[PDB]
């Protein structure tokens, strides 16, 4: 069966970066060699595999990452790499196998006054595991004092909203992403 | 209480090394985001470094390779590691807190400085400087000397009124030159005798001078 | 990086009136941006954050306003605690960094007062080091903006002083100058008359005070 890679990338709305989507799709067959050719993508970058041969090579489960960062943080998503998003959102592993696509959704994403929908995840004990997913919105007790889920002085709300307005930086402007890896 | 006392600072020579101590009280550093901030005698505010609560370290261009951020959970402390300083190191390092959106950079150290310098402790050089032809003027001239600072007193401090003592300036010759100077009425002039009081702790230097015209 | 741009460089209020300081960045940092206020030999203290919202303890008198690339501090009614110097700070880049203002100092505004010019010529003690040390000294002036030439045989002295300026004074309210002309006593000869022109907004005519070598 082919892959249903149009539910993905061309899907209508995308998940915030700190809740980052997962599609777990079945064994299937794509040509992979189309989507690299596609001027849709401003961003696509395969790590441990040539994107032209991944149609000769088979896989139990591929998995569709799929997020909405800003501009600036989309060099985050690749190995070794460290940040807001690379440490507290979203972690890709040092030997990672798969590829990472990316395009300019200001056409889309971006509201006149500011779409606040798409948040990221700012405060954070410890760096993220690679795939690991963080939904908590526990108030961040930053210092001695507990917050009882309170917001207020060391007790801060853990998420951010992104400020998406067309007239952004290109680094600010959202940036779709999805990532696939392979598992065998 | 929410404090940021600092430690650390002092004398360097160019290319050595010096490590600053930025002791936490109520703030705890291994969860928050601590950076540091240095500010260049009478310069705007630079940001050296940054550490993450989940480790992270990141560098601005101009100390990368050289600088070394850390820090330790068990005394709560922010450190930072100064690895081969130059001349554009010298500046007033602060630490401090940041929360982005959720309250900017709110608490800060009190600030440690730093020197970055090739000079022994030299005694000062106290020169008159005597009135010419509504009132006159005259002074003291201190220079040549290292490091900071001199304490500069007119008749053991009995003559407040009318004194002016410049900041030190740092020629190019390494060492440091002040001025000293104090208007008096052209009348009081034999009569009233006029001796600077000149004092360099660092190099144990006390010297009296008089002034008086030629 | 995002350049901060702060105007004006000096701000000369009297207390109780109103003091309004600009930062402009020179790229959109929607209302990632905060004020500091420092006063001398003391660390930076947050007033404004959000641009907009006000620190906690921060007094009701100072409130922020702008977005994307023009900010604004306002004091409403100054007070004598509150003359210091104004940063500005955008933390759009704060996922690393972040870039502050030049700064903006805050006085107090007096009358326009004329300087006292002094000229010393480098005593004899100093003569038999090696090295002349001619002294200029302006004195209880204000506004600070005031220019030292030193004409050596009415040649103009580029590269060889040092110029040094004073707090506010406590009483009146002024500054005082010390441009410091330094050169080797074998170039101290080779000239006759050494003088100190000053340019100042409270005098009609540049003002010199002079002296030739052994009179
Ligand atoms: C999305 O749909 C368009 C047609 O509406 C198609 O041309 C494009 O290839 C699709 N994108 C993907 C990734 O399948």
């Amino acid at each position: 069966n082919l892959c249903p890679f149009g539910e993905v990338f061309n899907a209508t709305r995308f998940a915030s970066v700190y809740a980052w989507n997962r599609k777990r799709i079945s064994n299937c067959v794509a040509d992979y060699s189309v989507l690299y050719n596609s001027a849709s993508f401003s961003t696509f970058k395969c790590y441990g595999v040539s994107p032209t041969k991944l149609n000769d090579l088979c896989f139990t489960n591929v998995y569709a990452d799929s997020f909405v960062i800003r501009g600036d943080e989309v060099r985050q998503i690749a190995p070794g790499q460290t940040g807001k998003i690379a440490d507290y959102n979203y972690k890709l592993p040092d030997d990672f196998t798969g590829c990472v696509i990316a395009w300019n959704s200001n056409n889309l994403d971006s509201k006149v006054g500011g779409n606040y929908n798409y948040r990221y995840r700012l405060f954070r004990k410890s760096n993220l595991k690679p795939f690991e997913r963080d939904i908590s919105t526990e108030i961040y007790q930053a210092g001695s004092k507990p917050c009882n889920g309170v917001e207020g002085f060391n007790c801060y709300f853990p998420l951010q909203s992104y400020g998406f307005q067309p007239t952004n930086g290109v680094g600010y402007q959202p940036y779709r992403v999805v990532v696939l890896s392979f598992e065998l | 209480q929410v404090q940021l006392q600092q430690s650390g600072g002092g004398l360097v020579q160019p290319g050595g090394s010096l490590r600053l101590s930025c002791a936490a009280s109520g703030i705890t550093v291994s969860v928050n985001y601590m950076s540091w901030v240095r500010q260049a005698p009478g310069k705007g505010l630079e940001w050296v470094s940054l550490i993450f609560a989940g480790g992270s370290t990141f560098y601005a261009d101009s100390v990368k390779g050289r600088f070394t951020i850390s820090r330790d959970n068990s005394k709560n402390t922010l450190f930072l590691h100064m690895n081969s300083l130059r001349l554009e190191d010298t500046a007033v390092y602060y630490c401090a807190r940041d929360l982005g959106p959720v309250g900017a950079t709110d608490y800060w150290g009190q600030g440690t400085l730093v020197t970055v310098s090739s000079a022994s402790t030299k005694g000062p050089s106290v020169f008159p400087l005597a009135p010419s032809s509504g009132t006159a003027a005259l002074g003291c001239l201190v220079k040549d000397y290292f490091p900071e600072p001199v304490t500069v007193s007119w008749n053991s401090g009995a003559l407040t009124s009318g004194v002016h003592t410049f900041p030190a300036v740092l020629q190019s010759s390494g060492l440091y030159s002040l001025s000293s100077v104090v208007t008096v009425p052209s009348s009081s002039l034999g009569t009233q005798t006029y001796i600077c009081n000149v004092n360099h702790k660092p190099s144990n230097t006390k010297v009296d001078k008089r002034v008086e015209p030629k | 990086d995002i350049v901060m741009t702060q105007t004006p460089a000096t701000l000369s209020v009297s207390p109780g009136e109103r003091a309004t300081l600009s930062c402009r960045a020179s790229q959109s940092v929607s209302s990632n941006l905060a004020w500091y206020q420092q006063k001398p030999g003391q660390a930076p203290r947050l007033l404004i954050y959000g641009a907009s919202t006000r620190a906690t303890g921060i007094p009701a008198r100072f409130s922020g306003s702008g977005s994307e690339t023009e900010f604004t501090l306002t004091i409403s009614s100054l007070q004598s605690e509150d003359f210091a110097l104004y940063y500005c700070q955008q933390y759009h880049t704060w996922p690393p960094m972040y870039t502050f203002g030049q700064g903006t100092k805050v006085e107090i505004k007096r009358t326009v007062a004329a300087p006292s010019v002094f000229i010393f010529p480098p005593s004899d003690e100093q003569l038999k080091s090696g090295t002349a040390s001619v002294v200029c000294l302006l004195n209880n002036f204000y506004p600070r903006e005031a220019k030292v030439q030193w004409k050596v045989d009415n040649a103009l002295q580029s590269g060889n002083s040092q110029e040094s300026v004073t707090e506010q004074d406590s009483k009146d309210s002024t500054y005082s100058l010390s441009s410091t002309l330094t050169l080797s006593k074998a170039d101290y000869e080779k000239h006759k008359v050494y003088a100190c022109e000053v340019t100042h907004q409270g005098l009609s005519s540049p003002v010199t005070k002079s002296f030739n070598r052994g009179e």
